[PDB]
Parts: C-alpha cells; sequence; structure tokens
C-alpha cells in the first residue's frame, strides 16, 4: 500500500470531513488549525480585544486522531517577511500562536510555505519555536519544483515570460529551501513537501532534490490527464518521477478540487496504488538491504575485535561471494597441476582468516569438480570461531583440514603454500588491513605461489546528501572531540543521496607483493568533473577485487556483482559542506597512514575550496593492527 | 430561515428597491460555514427573526454580489462559485448552481456589464470568466504568481475588468486582445479596486499600507487608513464620494481630491463591506466582524 493524505483549505465540520477523507481511503488530512480567512490583531485596539474562541475545541477529535490523522497548515495571510512592519509583527505572533496550538494538539507534522526568495524571519520564528518547549512535531516546508512566476500563462502584453534559458533561474526554488534549511541549522525536524507542477522542469532541476529530506510529494488534481474511460492518469515523465519518490518512501498528498467530476475522488488515490503495484519488485540485494537505507554503522574490524556467531552467519548466507571464490580456486588448481600430474601432485591450500570455514568448504567443493588432490590449513585468530572449525574438523573434514588457532602474521607454517585464500576485505577493500595481514603471511607462500585474492582496488565518488550529513552530525558522543563523528568513515546503504561524479580508483594492492621496500602507506589526488550545481557532504567508497584472472567481485555500482550483499558502500563525511557550481572540479586528497600499532585514513578537499585535513594522526579514527 | 446567523459579516449590498443583501461566515467555533440574508427593512438587520429571506451555505462567504435584482453570486471557501436565486415571493433563497472549479478558496467575485457573465479570483492564483446561463467557465486565466486579492468588472464594458494580487501586479484586462492582461504602473501590495462610475478610464486602488490611490488608465494618493484597505465603494451621486474600508476598524468618505469628508470608528472589529442606499444617497451602511450593521448619515 501507499501512505497518502488529502489537502483541504475548507473544513466546515472536522468530524464529517475526516470521516469522508477516511472513507475515500486517505491515511491523514492536511487542514488549517485556525480558519485561513480569520486574520487576527495583537497590538492595535480595538481588533486586539476580539472576543474568543479564536479557533475550534481540541475536544472535537480524540488525542490518537490529532497525533496520527491530522497535519497542521500555516494560515496563508501569515507573512513574517512582509515589507510592512505591522504585518511583520502580527505574522510573528500568529505563526507562534498556530505552531504552539500544533504542539498543544500533539500533531505529527505542520506545513509552512516557501513561496518567495526571502524567508529569513520565517526561519527565525520557526527556529525560535523549535527551542521553546519539549514538543516533537515535524515541519514540512511546502516548496514547488517550478515557482508560480515561472509557470504563469504568457497573457500579459507589456510583461512577457522569458524565452531565453536561465540554468540557475530554473533552480530558484531549491535555493529557497537551501537558504531556509541553512538558517535553521539543518534541523532534523524540518523536511520538504515537494509540490509537483503540470509542466515538470529540466532533469537538472529534478536531480537538485536528490539527497534532500523529502517526507511529502504534493500532487494537484490539475496535473492528472484523462484516459478514454474518463479516469485520471499521469504522463510517462510524471509516472517516472512518482516511481523515484516511491523508492524514498515519501507520503503522497492530493490537493485541489475534483477536476474528474464524472468519476469518484478515490480514482486519484487508486491510480497511485495502481502505479505502486506496477513497479518492478525488489531483487535479492534490495530485499536484504530493506531496513538499512541511510543507516550509519561502524566499519567492522575483525583483526582488532572477535566477530560474533550471528555476524559470520549473516556473511555465510551471501551465495555469489563463495561461488566466485570456488570458481577462482577451481581455475587456479587446473592451471597449477595438469591432467598427467593429477594423482602425483597434492596442492597445499591455506585459508587465512577461515572464520567458521565457508572458504574451507568452497576450497573442498573446488577440489572435487577440478578433480585435483589438496591439503588444507584453516588459520583463524578468533578462538570462538576456532570452536566451530574444530567441531567441523572432527565430524566432517578429518585429517584433510588442519585447523590452526593463530594470527597469520605469527603462525610458523610447517610447510609453504601453493594457494593462500583469504576474505579479509572491507567496503573500502584495505580498511580491515588485508594488506598488512597477507604481507605477514607471505613468507610461507612458495616462490611460485598464488594469493586469492590476487588484486583489489578501492574507488571514491563525491556525494550530496543533507540527509546523511545530518545523520552523521547526530553521532556526537559525550567525552570526545565534538566533530570526531565527521573524521571517521561509516558503512551505509546509500539511499537518499546524489552521486556528483563517476567513481575513480583510489588505492590498489597486489598479492604477493615482491617489492624490495614494502610500504602500504598511500597518497592519491583525485579530480571529479561536476556537471550540476550542488552541495558536497562527503565521498562514497566502493571496491573491486581480482580473486584469480577473470574471476572478480565488485560493489562499484557500474560493475556490481549481481545479488552480492556482503559489503554496503562506505562513507567519508566532511565537517563543513562545500558549495559546488556547474562546470567546477571537486579535488579530493586521500592518505593511507600507519605505524606498528595503527592504520588509518586522512583526507582533504582542495578544490573548489579547501576543507580542513580530516583525522590527522588518526585522532578520531584508527584501524587496530 | 436559519435559527441564528454567524458572527463574521463579510458582505453588504443594496439593490434598486433598497433591500439589503448580507453575507455571513463563521470564522471560529465548531462549524466553519456561512449564510445569505435579505432585509427589506434595513434598520431591522442584523436581527434574524425580522428578515424577509435567509439560507445556510455549505462553507463561508469570502465575497458575494447581486446578479440583477433576484440572483446572488457567492465566492465560497470550498473553491466554488455559487449562484442563488430568490423565488417570485422573495421569501426563500434556492441554489441554481454550485460549481467546484477553483483549487483553493474563492476570494473575490464581480458581475460584468451584460449581467450574463461574471469574473472570480481565488488563492489558487487563477481568474475565471463565467457564463451564468450555461453555468460554465468560458476562460481560465493564470496571469498572477500569488493570491488574487480583488477583481472589479468595468461598469459599461462587458470585456474589461481590473484584477490585483500579492505578486504586486494591478492588471487591466480586455478579453478582445489575444494577450488580454496589461500591467499598470506597485511598491506596497494592492488590496482593493473600484472603477469610477462616470469616468470610464479612471479607477481607485487601496494598498496593504492604508494608502488609497487614484489612477488614470492613459498618480494622486492619500494615506487614509493606518492598516490594509479592505474595500473601496463609490456613492451613487453624479459627483460621487469614495467610501474606504480597513482592518484598522474605521470608515472614511473622500471627495474627488481624496480629501477626508467623514470618519467613523464605530466598528470594534474589521470593516468588511460598505453599500450606499439608492433611496437616500446620503445614507451609507457598513458591516464588520463585530456583527454590527451600522447606518451612517454622510454630511453631503
Ligand atoms: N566487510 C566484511 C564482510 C564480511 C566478512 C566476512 C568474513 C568471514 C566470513 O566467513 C571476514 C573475515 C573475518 C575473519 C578474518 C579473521 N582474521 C582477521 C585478521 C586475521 C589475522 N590472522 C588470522 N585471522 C584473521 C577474523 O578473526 C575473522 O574470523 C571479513 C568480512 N568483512
Amino acid at each position: 500500500r501507499v501512505s497518502s493524505g488529502r489537502d483541504l483549505n475548507c473544513v466546515p465540520e472536522i468530524a464529517d470531513t475526516l470521516g469522508a477523507v477516511a472513507k475515500q481511503g486517505f491515511d491523514f488530512l492536511c487542514m488549517p488549525v485556525f480558519h485561513p480567512r480569520f486574520k487576527r490583531e495583537f497590538i492595535q485596539e480595538p481588533a486586539k480585544n476580539r472576543p474568543g474562541p479564536q479557533t475550534r475545541s481540541d475536544l472535537l477529535l480524540s488525542g490518537r486522531d490529532w497525533n496520527t490523522l491530522i497535519v497542521g497548515k500555516l494560515s496563508p495571510w501569515i507573512r513574517p517577511d512582509s515589507k510592512v512592519e505591522k504585518i511583520r509583527r502580527n505574522s510573528e505572533a500568529a505563526m507562534l500562536q498556530e505552531l504552539n496550538f500544533g504542539a498543544y494538539l500533539g500533531l505529527p507534522a505542520f506545513l509552512l510555505p516557501l513561496n518567495q526568495e526571502d524567508n529569513t524571519n520565517l526561519a527565525r520564528v520557526l527556529t525560535n519555536h523549535i527551542h521553546t518547549g519539549h514538543h516533537s512535531s515535524m515541519f514540512w516546508m511546502r516548496v514547488p519544483l517550478v515557482a508560480p512566476e515561472d509557470l504563469r500563462d504568457d497573457i500579459i502584453e507589456n510583461a512577457p515570460t522569458t524565452h531565453t534559458e536561465e540554468y540557475s533561474g530554473e533552480e530558484k526554488t531549491w535555493m529557497w529551501w537551501h537558504n531556509f534549511r541553512t538558517l535553521c541549522d539543518y534541523s532534523k525536524r524540518i523536511a520538504v513537501a515537494l509540490e509537483i507542477g503540470a509542466d515538470l522542469p529540466s532533469n537538472h532541476v529534478i536531480d537538485r532534490w536528490l539527497g534532500e529530506p523529502i517526507k511529502a510529494a504534493i500532487l494537484p488534481t490539475s496535473i492528472f490527464l484523462t484516459n478514454k474511460k474518463g479516469f485520471p492518469v499521469l504522463s510517462k515523465m510524471h509516472q517516472r518521477l512518482i516511481f523515484r519518490l516511491l523508492k524514498l518512501e515519501v507520503q503522497f498528498i492530493i490537493t485541489g478540487t475534483n477536476h474528474h467530476s464524472e468519476k469518484e475522488f478515490c480514482s486519484y488515490l487508486q491510480y497511485l496504488e495502481y502505479l505502486s503495484q506496477n513497479r518492478p519488485p525488489p531483487n535479492a540485494y534490495e530485499l536484504f538491504a530493506k531496513g538499512y537505507e541511510d543507516y550509519l554503522q561502524s566499519p567492522l574490524q575483525p583483526l582488532m575485535d572477535n566477530l560474533e556467531s550471528q555476524t559470520y552467519e549473516v556473511f555465510e548466507k551471501d551465495p555469489i561471494k563463495y561461488s566466485q571464490y570456488q570458481q577462482a580456486i577451481y581455475k587456479c588448481l587446473l592451471d597449477r597441476v595438469p591432467e598427467e600430474e593429477k594423482d602425483t601432485n597434492v596442492q597445499v591450500l591455506m585459508v587465512l582468516g577461515a572464520g567458521r570455514g565457508p572458504l574451507v568448504n568452497a576450497s573442498l567443493r573446488a577440489a572435487k569438480q577440478a578433480d585435483r588432490r589438496i591439503k588444507l590449513y584453516a588459520v583463524e585468530k578468533n578462538p570462538n570461531a576456532v570452536v566451530t572449525l574444530e567441531n567441523w574438523q572432527f565430524e566432517e573434514w578429518g585429517s584433510q583440514v588442519t585447523v590452526v588457532s593463530s594470527d597469520m602474521r605469527e603462525w610458523v607454517a610447517p610447510e609453504k603454500a601453493d594457494i593462500i585464500v583469504s576474505e579479509l576485505l572491507g567496503s573500502f577493500a584495505d580498511n580491515e588491513l588485508s594488506p598488512e595481514c597477507l604481507d605477514g603471511a607471505q613468507h610461507f607462500l612458495k616462490d611460485d605461489g598464488v594469493s586469492i585474492p590476487g588484486e583489489y582496488t578501492s574507488f571514491l565518488a563525491p556525494i550530496s546528501s543533507s540527509k546523511l550529513y545530518n545523520e552523521v552530525r547526530a553521532c556526537r558522543e559525550k567525552d570526545r572531540d565534538p566533530e570526531a563523528q565527521f573524521e571517521m568513515p561509516y558503512v551505509v546503504r546509500l539511499h537518499n543521496f546524489h552521486q556528483l561524479s563517476a567513481p575513480q580508483p583510489c588505492f590498489t594492492f597486489s598479492h604477493p607483493n615482491r617489492d624490495p621496500m614494502i610500504d602500504n602507506n598511500r597518497y592519491c589526488t583525485l579530480e571529479f568533473p561536476v556537471e550540476v550545481n550542488t552541495v558536497l557532504h562527503g565521498f562514497a567508497g566502493y571496491f573491486e577485487t581480482v580473486l584469480y584472472q577473470d574471476i572478480t567481485l565488485s560493489i562499484r555500482p557500474e560493475t556490481h556483482s549481481p545479488g552480492m550483499f556482503s559489503w554496503f558502500p562506505i562513507l567519508f563525511p566532511i565537517k563543513q559542506p562545500i558549495t559546488v557550481r556547474e562546470g567546477q572540479t571537486i579535488c579530493v586528497r586521500f592518505w593511507r597512514c600507519s605505524n606498528s600499532k595503527k592504520v588509518w585514513y586522512e583526507w582533504a578537499v582542495t578544490a573548489p575550496v579547501c576543507s580542513a585535513i580530516h583525522n590527522p594522526t588518526g585522532r578520531s579514527y584508527t584501524i587496530g593492527l | 430561515a436559519p435559527a441564528c446567523m454567524e458572527r463574521q459579516l463579510e458582505a453588504a449590498r443594496y439593490r434598486s428597491d433598497g433591500a439589503l443583501l448580507l453575507g455571513a461566515s463563521s470564522l471560529s467555533g465548531r462549524c466553519w460555514a456561512g449564510s445569505l440574508w435579505l432585509f427589506k427593512d434595513p434598520c431591522a438587520a442584523p436581527n434574524e427573526g425580522f428578515c424577509s429571506a435567509g439560507v445556510q451555505t455549505e462553507a463561508g462567504v469570502a465575497d458575494l454580489t447581486w446578479v440583477g435584482e433576484r440572483g446572488i453570486l457567492v465566492a465560497s471557501d470550498s473553491g466554488a462559485v455559487e449562484l442563488w436565486e430568490l423565488d417570485e415571493n422573495e421569501t426563500l433563497i434556492v441554489s441554481k448552481f454550485c460549481k467546484y472549479e477553483h483549487d483553493d478558496i474563492v476570494s473575490t467575485v464581480s458581475v460584468l456589464s451584460s449581467g450574463t457573465q461574471a469574473v472570480s479570483g481565488s488563492k489558487d492564483i487563477c481568474i475565471k470568466v463565467w457564463d451564468l446561463a450555461q453555468q460554465v467557465v468560458l476562460s481560465s486565466y493564470r496571469a498572477h504568481a500569488a493570491q488574487v486579492t480583488c477583481v472589479a468588472a468595468s461598469p459599461h464594458k462587458d470585456s474589461v475588468f481590473l484584477s490585483c494580487s500579492e505578486d504586486n501586479r494591478i492588471l487591466l484586462w480586455d478579453t478582445r486582445c489575444p494577450k488580454p492582461a496589461s500591467q499598470i504602473g506597485p511598491g506596497y501590495l494592492p488590496t482593493s479596486l473600484a472603477w469610477h462610475p462616470q469616468q470610464s478610464e479612471v479607477f481607485v486602488f487601496g494598498d496593504e499600507n492604508g494608502t488609497v490611490s487614484l489612477v488614470d488608465t492613459k498618480v494622486l494618493s492619500s494615506a487614509v487608513h493606518s492598516q490594509c484597505v479592505t474595500g473601496l465603494v463609490f456613492s451613487p451621486h453624479s459627483v460621487p464620494f469614495l467610501a474606504s474600508l480597513s482592518e484598522d476598524c474605521s470608515l472614511a468618505v473622500l471627495d474627488s481630491s481624496l480629501s477626508e469628508l467623514f470618519r467613523s470608528q464605530a466598528h470594534r472589529d474589521f470593516v468588511r463591506d460598505a453599500t450606499w442606499s439608492p433611496l437616500n444617497h446620503s445614507l451609507l451602511t457598513t458591516v464588520g466582524w463585530d456583527h454590527q450593521v451600522v447606518h451612517h448619515v454622510v454630511p453631503t
């Protein structure tokens, strides 16, 4: 089902209206809390002393109804940024009055318009309201794609509508939101109610609202086209935008009178329900990821921390990862031991970081289909996983698999390996210290020995997400640096965001590394061409790995392994967001840094303006060796 | 008729025989509706029991006007233009059409020269020309970029009318032109419009700052009121006087030079409509949200 509401500016009887609105199938009602034509005075007598009541009784609905079914609306005569001081002072008093009555009723949301450039005093009054009491109401800023001035009929002789293109001018209503949003200091309680016009703007105007906290999409009845049978439908361009908004799980608001008078009003809502069915169903990935959209998590450190039973369980359920590892070992065995040497040559396989042994099983499944004899070592640091390995070794594997309870950098190998096999990769590939671990294990690989994986490469892309910026910003803990949350990466299913430029490679590691001087420290300058006006909030991280030859895994969106859910993207946020105009280049600088105890990332933006260097000396974030 | 009428009096209009039309809204309390009333005795008003006719509407009255002598055109909060008619006895008021064509509150309405067509303004920003016989919208005009505050039909021209909005535009209209609107001039938002009844190419406009202005279509202005000018109505004289309303709760009456002749702070709330009697040209009836029907003797 789709969560939908009715917008009314006429409610004669709140009881009858809500019953009708509920019967039509709407989940909530957007209505005025004071009569919208009822202008009030707060200074000049005699209008100041108008006898009450000033609006309806709170007793006309149950508490539950106010909290769930009602959305408040600001009376449209309230103009806090009026050039007339008398209208300014009254609109202030009226705005507080109506907002305070919203809080009194316990309404879940309240609608305020952004219908002009200057909303500075509107922002001041709301911001002051947010800091007065312990109330919990959301604030839906009602803003259109296209400003009414830029869609007025060209019917004024001596004031014609501009034909010459204005790329910045067509994005004016986003700048209204940005300024208001910025003045109110990115309040979690201030979201967008995006009003869809009859004629949509250019894609760049629509793309501008990617990454923005859209809680509502307002659909006027006027925008709906009639079909042969007489029902309201939408254009394919409109349908395409509704499909995008359904992914963001926004609430739909129907506004205006029934322009399809011949048919029932349900018809409008029925068409949204119809479109909600006719979207493509969620794939295996999108089903698994369902729940984790823009949820910030600490990147795992399986070297420093011992992973839990249920953590290994989750990661074993990824079918693609292990089928690819199986295929990679399968291809490596046949390349190493030919048909004639089959029964003579036994290959020494070593699973380095074996967990509960899904790569052990994959190594065994690979050996049977390859039809080549193998001796297995299962090296695991975590002694709780080692319990699971040894119970498997006794009951199933036997003497073929040798369970070792050791760090792979410490372990004195009885014999050298033909293939070393590992799954030490993070969301940024090297962020769980696969380079350091395999470097220390390298000495007990043969001179001609293979590493699986053989190669991996990280990728960075700049993103706009005021949603995620605000989400990061709210991870401030007591008893630490109050900007430390901005100087550490998070693993997150990036959902409400905008990728400002194509991902480019960051850091690459090869195994084995036969370098006379082995240094895993890195420095990488990246230049990202940006084709849009936007605001940078951080960089999305991804990776690709070569397991063996053609056999690969990837979470690069453009080369992503189908159905593979073991790694969500990683996010590197920035303390202060950076304005980026069309044509400009975002220049970012990433360092991989280390001593004997710690490994960490430092990063900075150098174009089009400079950020501070983030996480200097790993002051906010380190990865334990 | 209804048992009791609503506190907020929005409209007051005299026809030829001197019968007073009243529109009312409930802008506060349980029910937010409105009503229409006829008073053959104007001194009796606003007393409900001693009235000729009275009817309940679905929603509030934002504005109304007479259609000839019998019909009543009504701007509804519902987003509907409503036409009511008196019976032959003029005892009941019956609905003729109630068409929901505006997407927000209908704010202003005015009857054209012919009396067979009317123009409406709404918060949905659009202006609509009606056929009162066919009960349909001939033209839907989205000229403005904000609320349509006031629409005033030309006295002696069926194709011409003024409109003004919170986009700070005063538009002269002529439906004969392929681009029918024309922007006149501003500064402070225009809030009220009135054509000069004798001089065809002259009108007056009141702004939100309380300034009444005289305009020749081919400018004189006075700071009359201390708040928004709600309404402007010319007297029925050959040399007409100008009544001016405001949210400062006062009435003024002004000469050709916009000079103050009369003043009344008799209302204790917003003054909403003025209407000059055709029987006695010196008498002027005002209505406000204080629920007063005050009859003024203008020193003419
Ligand atoms: N982003 C992700 C996602 C899923 C992951 C799944 C697994 C194992 C699924 O079966 C692992 C490996 C975790 C293993 C390695 C072992 N480890 C790490 C250093 C090290 C030194 N010497 C010996 N073992 C050592 C660590 O104890 C754990 O058991 C990482 C994943 N990363």
